[PDB]
């Protein structure tokens, strides 16, 4: 049976600050961030929050489909940990905004950076059972960091925002799953965890200790179901949850040291064909949390090679903690229709934020915190970054009233 | 193998890792963060002492020290 991504689409936000910008203002050299390979984070606005991420990442999608196919849509997980909600699930509002069919089941998904691959899986063993035959599903990994000025501060310099929606079935356009492959790995570990709202908590030094772990044993507990598979040999490229993009330079070393034992010049040339694409997007956006792994996927497929098929290797972590190592395909039709969503051309366009912008942005985001029974969002609060998002189609956050989220097309 | 030669060990990947600490004396409560070492290196050091000592245990179980010469314990304790 055929089945897996059949259209992804990513927003990467409407704004971002240079890390470079961040160093000099906290007196620290350049080299610290260029060394952990970190370039820009996106970072959302008061008005615009998981909901308005996870739409105009889907917009596109469907915006593309038939009507008999938008109406195919009959289940909707949004993946997150960001949400909004003790029991309403985000994928309520994006049904609404969306236009989706009512005959649609719709929930949403928590296990840290792992939300996204557990959607996406749940998603393919829909199309797999065929209880539904031509039922589509719309996996969307969203989630947002909105620091309020720490338990925090260990992850400033990294949490992005972002969101990468999938469309799941039996035709994938995009990437074609190898049914069956699959290592997973999880325990209990206080590695990082967010136990209040708008906040994080953790020891990232166990966080990074606990990654390698379940990149090995989730990486083993595929090989024992995939005979004769080599990590070299087996995919053309591999993607990987990407917290930064220095750790997962040191864990593709500490794989090809412990599965190949291959030398430091040849772990680094292959870091850079294999590995290094997927990177291209994640250094623009920052850690995206649960959809991450789906960016890098979406990078890895923009910026390597697919002149003729290639096989992809998917890693994803999640805190607290689960893990799974997974495979498809990528043909050069798929990548041809991958190109022409312009993801470069998006994230290039992005308003760049001073540090004072910045900062100021951070103190105004108090007024959306979890919890907000009421709030009227100015979106004159910096007239220039509006400027870049009027006439776009784009939604945002315009009120809250209630409880209830108003969001606007603008 | 004894506290004290594991902290030897430290001290020489925390060197391979760190050149500009080639010269430099470490003492057991110097922190690895402190001395300027970065996140990854961290762990590149606590990988390189696990392969070292053929410790073929969870990284996980060498976490939670707070300088060099507390990893050294920790080291010591699992053989
Ligand atoms: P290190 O002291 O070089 O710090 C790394 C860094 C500044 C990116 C820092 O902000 C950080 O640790 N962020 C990442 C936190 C995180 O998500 N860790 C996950 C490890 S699996």
């Amino acid at each position: 049976q055929q089945v897996g991504i059949e259209a992804l689409s990513v927003y990467g936000g409407a704004a971002q600050l240079e890390l470079r910008k961040l160093a000099q203002a906290r007196q620290l050299d350049i080299s610290r961030f260029d060394n952990l390979m970190m370039k820009e984070k996106a970072v959302s606005l008061p008005y615009e929050d998981p909901v308005s991420y996870a739409v105009n990442a889907a917009k596109p999608i469907i915006d593309r489909l038939s009507d008999a196919d938008k109406q195919r849509i009959e289940m909707v997980i949004t993946c997150s940990e960001s949400g909004i909600d003790f029991g309403k699930s985000m994928s309520t509002y994006i049904q609404e905004y969306l236009g989706l069919s009512r005959n649609c089941r719709m929930f949403e998904l928590k296990q840290a950076c792992y939300s996204g691959t557990a959607g996406l899986q749940m998603a393919i063993n829909l199309i797999l059972s065929q209880t539904f035959p031509g039922a589509k599903a719309l996996v969307i990994a969203t989630d947002i960091s909105r620091f309020l000025v720490y338990d925090w501060s260990f992850a400033e310099p990294s949490s992005g925002a972002g969101a990468v929606a999938l469309l799941v079935s039996d035709t994938p356009h995009i990437f074609q799953i190898d049914v069956g492959c699959n290592g997973y790995y999880g325990y209990e570990v206080m590695d990082t965890c967010r136990p209040n709202p708008d906040s994080e908590a953790g020891d990232a030094d166990l966080s990074l200790l606990s990654y390698l772990d379940c990149c090995e044993n989730a990486y083993r507990h595929y090989q024992n179901r995939v005979e004769g598979v080599d990590y070299r040999e087996s995919f053309d490229y591999l993607s990987f949850h990407t917290p930064f993009g220095g750790m997962v330079k040191g864990a593709h070393r500490n794989m090809m040291r412990r599965l190949k034992r291959a030398k430091p010049a040849e772990i680094e040339a292959d870091f850079q064909r294999r590995v290094m694409p997927g990177l291209v997007y994640c250094q623009q956006v920052g850690n995206i949390m649960g959809a991450t792994l789906f960016l890098s996927l979406a990078s890895t497929i923009d910026n390597g090679d697919f002149s003729t098929p290639r096989r992809i290797g998917m890693f994803s972590y999640g805190s607290g903690c689960c893990s799974e190592f997974y495979s498809g395909v990528v043909t050069p039709e798929g990548a041809a229709i991958a190109a022409q969503q312009g993801i470069s051309a998006q994230l290039a366009d992005r308003y760049s934020l001073s540090m004072e912008e910045y900062e100021q942005l951070l103190y105004h985001s108090s007024a959306v915190a979890f919890g907000t029974r009421n709030v009227t969002l100015d979106y004159q609060l910096f007239p220039g970054v509006w400027k870049k998002i009027a006439g776009k189609g784009r939604l945002v956050l315009k009120a809250i009233k209630e409880f209830h989220r108003k969001y606007e097309w603008v | 193998m004894s506290k004290e030669q594991v902290l030897k060990i430290i001290k020489k990947y925390t060197r391979e890792i760190a050149p500009e600490l080639e010269d430099s004396p470490l003492e057991p409560t110097d922190s690895l963060k402190k001395l300027g070492i970065d996140s990854v290196n961290r762990a590149e050091i606590i990988m390189m002492v696990m392969e070292d000592l053929s410790l073929n245990i969870p990284r996980i179980e060498l976490a939670g020290a707070k300088n060099i010469g507390e990893l050294a314990d920790l080291f010591a304790a699992k053989l």
